[PDB]
DNA sequence: CACGTTGATTTTT
DNA sequence: ACAACAATCAACGTGA
């Protein structure tokens, strides 16, 4: 598969975006617990249940683009990090900060995910992304749990005087699916190997990810386009439509039917595509990516190349 | 009364307008019943009738006492022959106008031919159609007036044209004029536009239509317009003395920070520089108040003065030292350009020459200036027989010394005045009155300011609240109602610009709502500021901007539990809301008019529910009490207009995410007002019920009290038996059996799976109740009204998986027969009634104890709960809670209709 | 010549920093032109450069033929948008962090050491457009169009679903007199031929629009209640 | 340091152990029983002056022999750290409510994957052992941490993440009595502790509260 | 830019 | 019987 692949993809980072954009179709799905909250409540939007021309309205959990992001962002920084491409150490040449002044200029997430320095530089993001939401109801894809910090002497009582250390919190549940179209423009074959790499590799999203939030990304389609394909919204309101509504689905179920839904989808949408990677190609695909990622020297390899990409992009048309 | 005409009465002069004080005693509160439930026309009727009434007193002859009743009363029926007198009659009489005048029957061919020629067999009794001429004519003229958009309009030709020949045919020789004022700024467009006003007045102008941009008058024909160099030096006059005053007062321009008492930019133009020196003995008599912990003994203990002076000085250590080294203070930071000719003369105006050298006074770092706190602690110690009073005599004194030698030495100078100058610009882009000439406004520069914003060639930063096109400066901790120094997208991203940036205009604005509103500085948005503003449906009278001034003055701070109490007494009648005291001859005469009417929660819990349930709540309800069109925002800054804006009578910008789960939209007509009312109030009353504490309604958790009741409707039912366990009652009275009801029917409206849980608990209930009936007058447990259900239900629970729903059946069916052979007689409807054979009653109880068994089985737990005992446990609490529920319902249902 | 009506639905939630007050940024209700010129045209006619480092990294283009990302390539495309009209809309307030990549977290003071410079260090509540959301702009041009089904817009780059219809010869007619515009409208676009006789304007940055306005030139009544200023294109009054 | 903090002024601390919520390896049917408990007077019966007490109620607890699967994650630590985390995982051995009268629990680590990143969550390595036994949970406790031992290898095979040391079934017999010869020794376990905790107060005045 | 510094509000039957 | 949390998230001034 990768070795056909090879031809589709920019053979150095280009100045200007040129309109190869390559799509990456998944349902994620929650396997404990994620807590995908602002303002102290799971973050929720009414929606138009399905795009079948309903009366019928329904809440459902969004997921906003940073709470998706930056996990998948982060996770390519301290891999980044393991292979020294990049260092932690302020003495360091290669170091990289991800927020402040310190952030570098060079490295592959500064590339593929984008900087803003100031003047010093910038760089825009090539990961486009879009806010997730549940295939569900937010009455169907939630519950709420207490939580209580005693004493450690096991008492919510010390000294005589209770603790007002109890509250509820809200978490959404163990099978709850997020359709996702995450997008990359005018990458290099080892920027698709990078981000892709992310999207297999991460694994915790939302809050207090050191106890909870474990999430299964489950990778439907890959898809070469000239242009911007589908939003998620638009796949989950299609994929509850195929459905009708009988959302008490197993996993593999899911999974195929969003495989045809997107199909569906992608021939009405007016963009022109190279290659639809969906079935047994996608998970031929996934085994040969798979591949990189558990072998050490073909992995250091292709972000050494990243790298010196990013690193030649950077002092040919970058921040310098 | 209702608050409507509570307000209205307020405005009449008996004297002469006494039949529109009859009208709003009494249609006007039948009007707001019919009409009041885009545009409400009750609202649209209220404004037509007091336009007609204000048009009327310029007539050149009174209109007779009769026919101003034919006025009144032909301008409400005007919203919809003898097929026509029948729809008149039908709806005076539910509009009470037989109240207004019993008379009214017999002028009813008059009354319904001015709300729509031939008599049709209804001759009119009033004498000529010279008195149908003068009512025709006022009746046409506030129907088109009430439905202008914009000052504007009366010289756009679309309404304009109408009105004049409408005035020539009424003789009245007067003229239209306007003004309006384009960009909407809050209090200082309150100001603006009530000094053009206060003006105006002075020409024999009298205004006639408000809108939320400005006014049209009647005004005289042979009137000069006002001169735009004249209007401009009042305006200003009029605001700067005004903010003047207060400044002078010491409640705005003035703060307290650890580098001790700082000026507002604003403060050193508005004052003259000998003006300040004169006032700060009375602003540190307000802003330097701390007994508890003064600044002196820190300030000294951080110089490390030493050897032997420090107990001369610590043993009078108080406030009446920090006043006067902060006094000190500021006039060396900021009146004073050198320090040495005025360290000289302190030392010698005081008697501290000897003791403290001139440059011993200095002594600093971070600018906190401790040397003088060693100065005022030398004169405090010398004259510690002093009380804190006699001591501001002292200062005040001293003050005013210091402030004729500055002046006599000329040590202090002639300040620049940049606000006068923008401000003057401001109007000239942004004031018109009709007749003054207009230029294209020079946009370049507003986009050449925000080009350059991030580059070098910009001295301050950009305003944050506007678009930069005047003069700004940054943000100061003693003039915005809010955090200063946070990060700016407008600010240079990675620059040393920390501090945001104010247009001078919206600076001097930011002071007016300190000076008129008494709110805290840099400190304000910590009281979770919830802004609503009562826009107009585009026209008032002058009457209801008058009501709306004595509202917004005068309000009432909102407390929900009162609010809970008078519509669960009430029965849920939303109407009963219309007659509560809302507010704390008009009292509020010498404020200005509100052309902008903001009113704002203010709440000291820190979350985003806690700040919303107020205004939500008042955000809803003065449009239902007022028919005013009302904007909810945390934003300080108000919306700019658009006819968009109008198409809905409520709009609420970010409400916590409970408004949203409820189904509320954001955005409501006037036909969904009483549907959202109903849902806050059931809310609120059924969070203060369970989730509250008696002084406590911990609003933090009503985002949980909403949660659980959109989830599953029987939470409805398990969040009143926990109101009844805290407040240690051990059944509900016999109204609680039909709010909490009710109030399930009201949250279950939409959805088919909660209509269906509601009446399968309902059904549930009724069939057991066909086989066992606890009389709830023997005060029974609710163990004892659940018999059969809790022996259902521990029978589908305790058996194995493997088994079979028609096993379940009969061996359930077998515990309930088993356990009703155990109870007394009197519970049992089938075998006490010895009316039928042994073996009927039997055979009646074996098929009730059947069909019952067959719904907890196949419906309760096959369908329902999937067939999964895990989520049968979970509900086991909440079916029990909602069939006790809907068996005190029934009950009260069945204990009403055997009569 | 040609006119789409163009209606833009949010499909996540579009957050501009239109304005800021303490902890609250906000989006104002109307899309600004230039604004929605990239988010249709930038990568297919302007250029979409992917790094800035300099000058040009901080002070726009809009208008500078030096520069690559300008909106006069559209004026020689012969192309135009109009700003967006609101519809229907919501706002979402919801809040925005720094992420602690580290273990330790210190929580500090914006502008205390080791936080001096301008970054979003902390938090912030952002005022954003919700999905709840619905907006209609008129492209106008002089050929015909292969228009983006889908744009992003804004702070967070988010999708849009752009559902097109070009308006037909059978119903748009041409006229010139005095003419109430009800859609919005940006003032430095505006020509000769044309002139501004009575406006209500949003304040917003780049530049403020109209809401409304009164014009007197010419136009084209689209349908039976609206009208659209002619010829109209980017930077004209300069 | 290794569990985290975050209450008061000098900031708050990330948990370098990571875990997760477990789940039950059989349905919640055959895994739970419902018990009445009541309370009388000490005077044996539910009465002090002839009225009743009523202090009677159920509660739900979990049958034994019912599994959890889970994976506990630790990130970054010294050797002492590991030693410190596993002790933790070896030497508890009550979880529930009620710890005073319950809960006992028996911990077997059926395995240590030292690791480039992530592996699986604990309900897919729990619907991946379900399935491997056909859902014919009523086995032996030596049979289903065998049968867990070959799926969570089949798993590891099928994850992007680079595996340095994979320690199962013999190597980690061997292993697990190696740390018991730790925490059975009051030099060795004084000494290593005492090391860790150096480590950790290091770690505090370098990077962390200073 | 890099040193230094430390006060304020008014209240939710 | 009894708790519903707990903290933290500048605003300048002065000299070089």
């Amino acid at each position: 598969m990768l070795d056909s692949l090879k031809s589709q993809f920019q053979p150095s980072f280009p100045r200007l975006a040129s309109g190869h954009y390559v799509h990456f179709l998944m349902l994620r799905h929650s396997q404990s617990f994620p807590v995908f909250q602002t303002d102290g409540v799971l973050n929720t939007t009414r929606t138009q249940a399905g795009l079948l021309e309903k009366t019928d309205q329904l809440s459902r959990l969004v997921m906003f683009k940073r709470k998706q992001t930056t996990p998948e962002r982060l996770a390519g920084r301290e891999l980044l990090r393991n292979l020294g491409l990049t260092s932690a150490d302020k003495s360091a040449k290669n170091l990289c900060e991800y927020n402040g002044e310190g952030s570098c200029k060079q490295c592959p997430d500064c590339i593929l995910y984008g900087f803003a320095i100031g003047d010093s530089g910038s760089e825009r993001s090539k990961v486009y992304s879009d806010s997730a939401f549940s295939l569900g109801a937010y009455e169907q894809s939630h519950r709420s749990f207490t939580f209580n910090a005693p004493f450690e002497g096991g008492t919510m009582s010390e000294a005589g005087v209770m603790r007002s250390a109890i509250n509820e919190l809200d978490h959404i549940l163990p099978e709850v699916t997020f359709p996702t179209v995450e997008s990359l423009r005018d990458a290099t074959y080892e920027g698709f190997i990078y981000v892709l790499g992310n999207l297999l590799r991460t694994k915790r999203y939302g809050a207090q990810e050191s106890r909870t939030g474990t999430m299964k990304n489950h990778l439907v389609g890959i898809v070469f386009a000239d242009g911007e394909i589908f939003s998620n919204l638009h796949l989950t309101q299609a994929l509850y439509d195929q459905m009708g509504g009988e959302l008490n689905k197993p996993i593999s179920e899911l999974c195929e039917t969003a495989a045809t839904v997107a199909q569906d989808l992608l021939n009405k949408e007016p963009v022109r595509k190279s290659e639809l990677i969906f079935g047994a190609h996608l998970d031929t695909l996934l085994q040969e990516v798979n591949d990189i990622y558990q072998n050490d020297a073909e992995l250091t390899k292709l972000l050494g190349s990243l790298y010196q990409q990013t690193q030649d992009y950077a002092t040919e048309f970058g921040a310098l | 009364t209702t608050l409507l005409q509570t307000l209205l009465i307020r405005t009449l002069s008996e004297q002469k307008d006494y039949i529109l004080l009859e009208y709003f005693q009494t249609i006007l509160p039948a009007l707001e019943e019919h009409f009041g439930n885009d545009q409400t026309l009750a609202a649209h009727i209220l404004n037509a009738l007091l336009t007609t009434w204000n048009v009327m007193q310029e007539l050149e002859f009174p209109l007779n006492d009769i026919e101003r009743r034919l006025l009144c009363l032909g301008i409400t029926l005007h919203d919809y022959i003898q097929e026509i007198i029948n729809i008149c009659l039908e709806l005076g009489k539910r509009l009470n106008f037989d109240e207004f005048w019993a008379d009214w029957r017999d002028y009813i061919a008059e009354i319904s031919y001015l709300a729509q020629w031939s008599n049709a067999g209804y001759p009119f009794t009033i004498k000529e159609r010279k008195l149908d001429h003068p009512l025709r004519h006022l009746l046409t003229f506030g129907d088109v007036a009430v439905h202008l958009s914009s000052p504007h309009d009366l010289v756009s030709s679309t309404m304009g044209d109408r009105l004049r020949d409408l005035l020539n045919r009424l003789g009245i020789e007067k003229r239209f004029v306007y003004h309006h004022l384009r960009d909407t700024t809050g209090i200082l467009s309150n100001a603006i536009h009530n000094v053009i006003l206060r003006t105006v007045q002075k020409l024999d102008w009298k205004p006639l239509l408000f809108f939320a941009q400005g006014v049209i008058y009647f005004a005289p024909q042979d009137t000069e317009i006002p001169e735009r160099n004249e209007i401009k030096q009042i305006v200003w006059q009029g605001i700067s003395q005004e903010l003047g005053k207060k400044m002078s007062a010491g409640d705005v321009g003035f703060k307290r920070d650890g580098k001790g008492l700082k000026v507002s930019p604003q403060t050193s133009e508005l004052l003259a520089a000998a003006d300040i020196v004169r006032i700060l003995p009375q602003v540190i008599s307000v802003k330097v108040n701390n007994a508890k912990s003064p600044a002196t003994p820190k300030r000294l203990e951080k110089l490390e003065l030493g050897d032997a002076e420090r107990e001369k000085l610590y043993e009078v250590a108080d406030l009446r030292c920090d006043r006067l080294a902060e006094l000190l203070g500021l006039v060396q930071k900021e009146i004073f350009l050198l320090p040495e000719p005025f360290i000289e003369w302190v030392l010698k105006d005081l008697e501290l020459t000897s003791v403290i050298m001139p440059e011993e006074t200095q002594v600093q770092s971070g600018g906190v200036n401790y040397g003088w706190y060693r100065v005022a602690a030398h004169y405090v110690a010398n004259h510690a027989t002093w009380d804190l009073e006699e001591f501001q005599e002292f200062l005040q004194g001293f003050g005013d010394r210091l402030a004729t030698w500055a002046e006599e030495e000329g040590y202090f100078a002639e300040h620049q005045s940049p606000t006068r100058q923008i401000f003057e610009d401001y109007l000239d882009r942004y004031l018109e009155i009709q007749g003054w000439e207009s230029d294209h406004q020079a946009f370049i520069q507003e986009l050449e300011n925000y080009v350059n914003a991030k580059t070098k060639k910009s001295k301050q930063p950009i305003c944050s609240l506007s678009s930069g096109e005047f003069p700004s400066e940054d943000q100061m901790d003693s003039v915005v109602l809010f955090k200063p120094q946070q990060y700016s997208n407008k600010n240079p991203l990675g620059g040393g610009q920390i501090k945001r940036g104010i247009s001078k205009i919206w600076s001097l604005e930011m002071l007016l709502r300190q000076a008129f509103w008494s709110v805290p500085s840099g400190k304000f948005e910590d009281q979770q500021p919830i802004f609503i503003y009562l826009y107009p449906a585009y026209v008032y009278a002058p009457q209801v901007v008058e009501a709306i001034r004595e509202l917004v003055y005068g309000i009432a701070s909102v407390n929900l539990w009162d609010v809970r109490k008078h519509w669960v007494n009430n029965k849920m009648d939303l109407t009963s809301l219309k007659s509560l005291p809302w507010l704390n001859q008009l009292k509020y005469t010498k404020e200005d008019l509100p052309f902008l009417a903001t009113v704002y929660t203010t709440t000291r819990e820190k979350t985003d529910t806690d700040a919303w349930v107020k205004p939500a709540f008042l955000a809803l309800l003065l449009p239902y009490l007022l028919g005013v069109k009302a904007i909810a925002t945390r934003s300080m800054v108000p919306l700019y207009r658009s006819d968009q804006d109008f198409r809905e009578s409520i709009h609420l910008d970010g409400v916590a995410g409970f408004w949203s789960l409820l189904g509320i939209p954001t955005d409501l007509r006037v036909e969904d007002i009483t549907p959202a009312l109903n849902k806050l109030l059931a809310i609120y009353t059924l969070h203060l019920a369970a989730r509250s504490s008696p002084p406590k309604a911990r609003w933090q958790d009503l985002p949980k009290t909403v949660q659980e009741v959109m989830t599953d409707v029987l939470n409805v039912f398990a969040l009143a038996e926990q109101g009844l366990r805290r407040e240690k009652r051990d059944r509900p009275y016999e109204s609680e059996v039909t709010e909490y009801w009710q109030f399930a029917e009201l949250f279950s409206q939409g959805n088919i799976v909660m209509t269906e849980k509601l009446k399968l608990t309902k059904r549930l209930v009724e069939e057991y109740r066909r086989f066992y009936q606890v009389e709830l007058s023997k005060k029974p447990s609710t163990h004892a009204i659940l018999l059969p259900l809790s022996k259902a239900l521990e029978q589908i629970l305790s058996v194995p998986d493997d088994w079979d729903e028609e096993e379940l059946i009969l061996q359930g069916s077998g515990q309930l027969q088993a356990a009703l052979d155990r109870q007394e007689v009197y519970t049992r409807p089938i075998i006490k009634d010895k009316s039928v054979a042994y073996e009927t009653r039997q055979l009646q109880e074996l098929e009730a104890i059947q069909i019952f068994m067959t719904t907890c089985v196949r419906d309760l737990f096959g369908e329902m709960c999937k067939g999964d005992r895990a989520i049968l446990q979970e509900q086991r609490n909440r079916i029990k809670s909602g069939a006790e529920f809907a068996y005190r319902l029934l009950a009260l249902e069945a204990q009403q209709n055997q009569n | 010549t040609k006119i789409y009506r163009c209606k833009l639905t949010l499909h996540d939630n579009v957050f501009f920093a239109s304005r800021e007050m303490g902890i609250l940024y906000e989006t104002e209700k109307y899309f600004h032109n230039w604004a929605l010129s990239y988010a249709f045209f930038k990568g297919t006619i302007i250029p979409h450069p992917y790094g800035l480092v300099g000058q040009n990294a901080q002070t726009p283009a809009y208008l500078d033929r030096d520069r690559e990302q300008n909106l006069l390539h559209l004026n020689d495309s012969g192309i135009y948008v109009f700003p967006a009209q609101p519809i229907h809309w919501s706002y979402q307030i919801n809040t925005f962090k720094a992420a602690q990549s580290a273990y330790y977290g210190r929580s500090v003071q914006f502008g205390g050491k080791g936080a001096t410079k301008n970054y979003p260090i902390n938090y912030g509540r952002a005022k954003e457009l919700a999905v709840g959301s619905e907006f209609l702009t008129y492209i106008v041009s002089q050929k015909e169009l292969d228009l983006p089904v889908w744009i992003r817009l804004g702070k967070w780059s988010s999708k849009i679903r752009v559902e097109v219809e070009a308006i037909a010869p059978d119903q748009i007619k041409t006229a010139s007199g005095v003419y109430v515009c009800n859609h919005p409208l940006n003032p430095l676009d505006c020509p000769a031929n044309q002139q501004i006789l009575l406006y209500n304007r949003v304040v917003m940055p780049p530049s403020s629009l109209f809401s409304q306005s009164q014009l007197q030139g010419d136009y084209w009544q689209i349908d039976r209640n609206t009208f659209l200023p002619q010829g109209f294109h980017y930077g004209a009054t300069t």
